[PDB]
């Protein structure tokens, strides 16, 4: 496998992998003929993270070894090659990913420096899994900006938080919390006014982690790109999707029985 | 003793 | 008095210092020429900073060296007591002989700090010459501060590779699941003078070259040399407030 | 319920984040705060064992206030939240349109922070403990001992600055001051003393211009300084000699008193 990374693009894969590292603990690796998966599970396995790049998201990029990679590696050591996403703009030209019994991945910086990092990996299974958005009835779509704005008034340290639909076709963030003393309680009223979509009856309500949903709403702020929230009833996975030209990202949240 | 500086260069 | 050392500004004095605090206390040295002042770790590293009496606006010694060991956290607290975030800073030093302490007079509009800093009675001598170096690059420093403060510290050793030949000049570094390098080509803009005449391959712990990176940060050029036995020599220039030209050196044995 | 009820509103920008970085300063100086309510005024009290009592005359800040007390003559309401509750909720609250703050129990008895961003509300429901009557005793404000000498502070923020690089050599710090315009901060160990001299900062009208010093815990005084991100319309240090010093801070119609008692 090789992968060519050029331009503003370096940087943007960068972003996927901070945003991937907020989930789980392990990046698993397939490239496929539909392009470059990266995926992420929870330490439970009730989050599912995907970053899927197209072959045109690459300068090159042959999938093939001439067998067919299915590779994990420690989610540290791959976030340590994009550790920081200013170093990776200002001085990174092109990013190279290559395969041996080590995952090279090479920084073509400015000046004519160069930064190999020899990633070790172990050969593993798939973690494909199907998660169609359109089994879920219930549906919205909003800029991550606004999404982001609405997360704002939480505590940092917030881990459950509630999706709800109110009278007046009014979305509703409110924070979760379990169990003697009482928690002071957040809410966040939107109008539909700023937000794309939405098509849920009233009363829909979905609680889910609210640190993971920041994992990925933080890649769709900083790329200012729309979030798709697509959900059922609660207990049942909550799907996010974030869609750009050349790279799709998908985030499956276990929901509240 | 002082710093003997190795910058002399062109 | 023994010493007498006065500055319009504390910055030319404790910003330099900050560069080589990795050990709580240091062995001031103070001749004719300005101060010098040194900590050690270990008995492998060794930095120098060097304030030459030109920076001061007035320097006075008469017995032509007065040593004294103090509490560099203690000075460097002492130094910033009116904030980290300044509008400048006066000093006054004063330092009169063994058994005695060093005393400060920090000014800074109108209101007077006055410090009373006890001394303890102090050496390694790394005989690093210029007639016994193999190898050396002088790099414009701003260029290589990203990197260095991303040096992978899970690793124990940094490899220094220097050579006339491919790669040039490269830092590497072993961590756990992952080697690490990285190279700089003589032909590079960053170099500003290349010397190997050798290829040498030294290793150093990583602990104890760490802190040096307060000096690149603070340096505009940094110099690199290795001799036959394979010590290192890391010299900063660093330009301070008023313009003027200071160094911090860092002495390293191999592993 | 309790049948008392209070409702607040704040529209104007500006005492709405002065509003807010007063909930700021007492989260850092406790954890649990008291809240009063009065039909002319609003109380933050601190009864540590370092009291403190912060004053705030309420049509200086809400262009809508209403209070009613569960008994006639005894119009008060007396609250216990924590701060870090109240300054969270505040946060949203410092750049918004406008502020509402009310009373509800809706699961429980709550001091509901309603807050109208650019329409977006966000609403914070700190949960309160209602002080009974009997309690409302140890929850006055302190009396004032006529201190041995009473100064004008510097500026907090060289005081700040000082006192707080001063922690990391010592945590116990001695502070004087004279009837001639003088105050000293002054640490001392076995290795290292350290003094800083203030002069010609005058002194309040109404013997001899010796120190009256008190031997304080510099985390106390480096609390209240850091609460203070600004310089006030007011500073008075005032020292009761090797018993308490306290601070008497005017700021924009916001009385603040802080009383440091002495160590040793």
């Amino acid at each position: 496998m090789k992968c060519l990374v050029t331009g503003g693009n370096v940087k943007v894969l960068g972003k996927a992998v901070h945003s991937l590292s907020r989930i789980g603990d392990e990046l698993y690796l397939e490239p496929l003929e539909d392009g470059l998966s990266l995926r992420t599970v929870n330490s439970s396995r009730s989050a599912y993270a995907c970053f899927l790049f197209a072959p045109l998201f690459f300068q090159q990029y042959q999938a093939a070894t001439p067998d067919l990679l299915r590779c994990k590696i420690l989610m540290k050591s791959f976030l340590s090659v994009f550790r920081s996403l200013a170093m990776l703009e200002k001085t990174v030209e092109k990013c190279c990913i290559s395969l041996s019994s080590r995952l090279v991945v090479q920084l073509h910086c400015k000046f004519g420096v160069r930064k190999t990092h020899n990633l070790s990996f172990q050969d593993c299974e798939s973690l494909q899994a199907v998660f169609d958005p359109a089994s879920c009835p219930h549906m919205l779509r909003a800029p991550a900006r606004v999404l982001g704005e609405a997360v704002l008034p939480f505590s940092p340290a917030l881990a459950e938080v509630t999706l709800g639909i109110g009278r007046g076709r009014r979305v509703i963030l409110r924070s979760y919390h379990e169990e003697t003393a009482k928690a002071m309680v957040t809410e966040m009223c939107l109008g539909e006014e700023d937000f794309q979509q939405l098509q849920a009856q009233e009363g829909v309500a979905i609680t889910f982690c609210l640190k993971e949903f920041r994992g990925l709403l933080s890649f769709a702020e900083s790329a200012n790109l729309n979030l798709s929230i697509h959900f059922d009833a609660p207990g049942r996975p909550a799907i996010f999707t974030i869609k750009d030209s050349l790279l799709d990202g998908h985030f499956v949240l276990a929901t509240l029985s | 003793s002082w710093v003997s500086p190795d910058f002399d260069t062109a | 008095y023994s010493l007498v050392a006065s500055l319009d500004n504390v910055r030319n004095l404790s910003t330099i210092l900050k560069a080589i605090h990795f050990r709580e206390h240091a062995t001031c040295f103070a001749t004719k020429n300005g101060i010098k002042v040194t900590v050690e770790n270990a008995k492998c590293v060794q930095a120098n900073a060097f304030i030459q009496a030109g920076i001061f606006q007035e320097f006075k010694v008469q017995e032509e060296s007065v040593t004294f060991r103090i509490n560099l956290t203690v000075l460097l607290d002492c130094l910033s007591i009116f904030g980290s975030s300044p509008t400048l800073t006066a000093l006054r030093m004063c330092y009169q002989g063994y058994g005695y302490p060093l005393m400060l007079f920090l000014e800074e509009g109108g209101v007077v700090t006055v410090c009373k800093i006890n001394t303890q009675e102090p050496t390694l001598d790394f005989d690093f010459c210029s007639t016994n170096v193999i190898n050396k690059i002088i790099l414009q420093s701003e260029g290589l501060r990203e990197a260095f403060s991303e040096l992978d510290m899970t690793s124990e050793v940094l490899q220094i590779t220097m050579s006339p030949d491919k790669p040039y000049f490269r830092l590497s570094t072993f961590g756990n699941a992952g080697s690490s390098h990285l190279d700089y080509p003589k032909d590079s803009d960053l170099m500003e003078a290349f010397h190997c005449n050798q290829t040498q391959v030294n290793r150093y712990k990583i602990s104890l070259l760490k802190p040096s990176t307060k000096a690149l940060v603070l340096s505009c050029k940094v110099s690199i040399r290795t001799d036959n036995r394979g010590f290192l020599s890391l010299q900063y220039m660093i330009r301070n407030e008023d313009g003027q030209i200071c160094f911090v050196e860092y002495y390293c044995c191999p592993d | 319920h309790h049948h008392h009820k209070f409702r607040a509103k704040i529209v104007d920008g500006a005492c709405l984040n002065h509003f807010t970085r007063i909930s700021n300063m007492i989260a850092k100086l406790a954890k649990t705060c008291t809240l009063r309510i009065s039909p002319d005024k609003l109380n933050f009290i601190l009864c540590d064992k370092v009291s403190m009592w912060c004053e705030l005359e309420q049509e200086n800040f809400f262009n809508e206030f209403q209070m009613e007390g569960v008994s006639a003559e005894n119009n008060e309401i007396y609250l216990e939240l924590t701060s870090e509750n109240l300054s969270r909720a505040l946060k949203t609250a410092q750049n918004a349109r406008a502020l509402k703050i009310k009373l509800t129990n809706k699961h429980f008895p709550c001091l509901t922070v309603s807050v109208e961003l650019l329409s977006r509300i966000v609403t914070h429901d700190i949960p309160i403990k209602v002080i009974p009557r009997k309690l409302w005793k140890d929850l006055q404000e302190p009396v004032v001992p006529d201190p041995d000498v009473s100064i004008y502070l510097p500026v907090l923020k060289t005081m700040k600055s000082v006192v707080e690089k001063m922690k990391n050599i010592s945590n116990h710090l001695v502070i004087e001051a004279n009837l001639d315009g003088e105050l000293n901060l002054k640490i001392e160990t076995e290795l290292v003393c350290v003094t800083t001299h203030f002069k010609d900062l005058g002194n309040p009208p109404l013997n001899v211009e010796h120190m009256a010093e008190v031997h304080i815990d510099i985390r106390k005084l480096l609390q209240f300084l850091a609460g203070q991100q600004v310089n006030p319309t007011k500073a008075l240090c005032n020292i009761v000699n090797n018993k308490m010093v306290h601070f008497d801070l005017l700021h924009e119609d916001v009385s603040l008193q802080y009383f440091i008692p002495a160590l040793s």
